[PDB]
């Protein structure tokens, strides 16, 4: 049966985290 | 005895005066004297009970040294209130003969 | 590289992560701007001069 290589899963997780990370005294904390 | 002054055409250093009676210490650095006065008076305050009698005098003295724009009338009113209470010691120009009278 | 008689280039992805703290510092400054202030002295007319 079909398999999922670990590189693809790692890339999925890393890209998902990086999208949220890059795209963002109380007012100054807001983006 | 209430004034300390030096005078000379070219500064005269009297070798017979001797060592002064001051001690070298360290403290916070202030840009102006008003800052030092306000800081020391505020430190004196906030350790006194709200019912203490001299607290209004401390507050008046503190407010006398506050500087800002558009505070002429308020400062004059506070100074008059302090003068009529025998705390300001009129500086012998017009209020020693008008406000005190 | 040549890569079988061509010039395909290496993929060069960019994920900028060093600008967040710089933006935070810039926003911190722009939230509380500072200017020049003149303090009075111990004179009868220094207050009006400073004003």
């Amino acid at each position: 049966p079909a398999v999922m290589n670990q590189a693809l899963a790692a890339l999925l997780q890393q890209t998902s985290a990086d999208i949220q990370e890059v795209t963002g005294m109380n007012r100054a904390d807001m983006a | 005895v209430v004034d300390r002054q030096t005078g000379a055409v070219v500064a005269l250093n009297d070798l017979s005066v001797g060592r002064y009676d001051v001690t070298v210490d360290v403290g916070p650095s202030y840009t102006a004297r008003r800052d030092a006065t306000v800081s020391v008076l505020t430190n004196v305050l906030s350790s006194m009970l709200p019912t203490d009698p001299m607290r209004p005098a401390i507050q008046g003295i503190i407010l006398d040294n506050i500087d800002g724009e558009g505070l002429d009338d308020f400062k004059e009113y506070n100074r008059n209130q302090l003068l009529i209470s025998g705390i300001a010691k009129p500086r012998n120009e017009k209020e020693q003969q008008i406000v005190q009278q | 590289t040549k890569l079988d008689e061509q010039f395909e280039k290496y993929p060069k992805f960019e994920i900028n992560k060093v600008a967040t703290e710089l933006n935070r510092i810039i926003a911190e400054y722009r939230n509380n701007r500072i200017t020049v202030k003149f303090r009075p002295g111990d004179r009868e007319a220094s207050e009006e001069l400073a004003n």
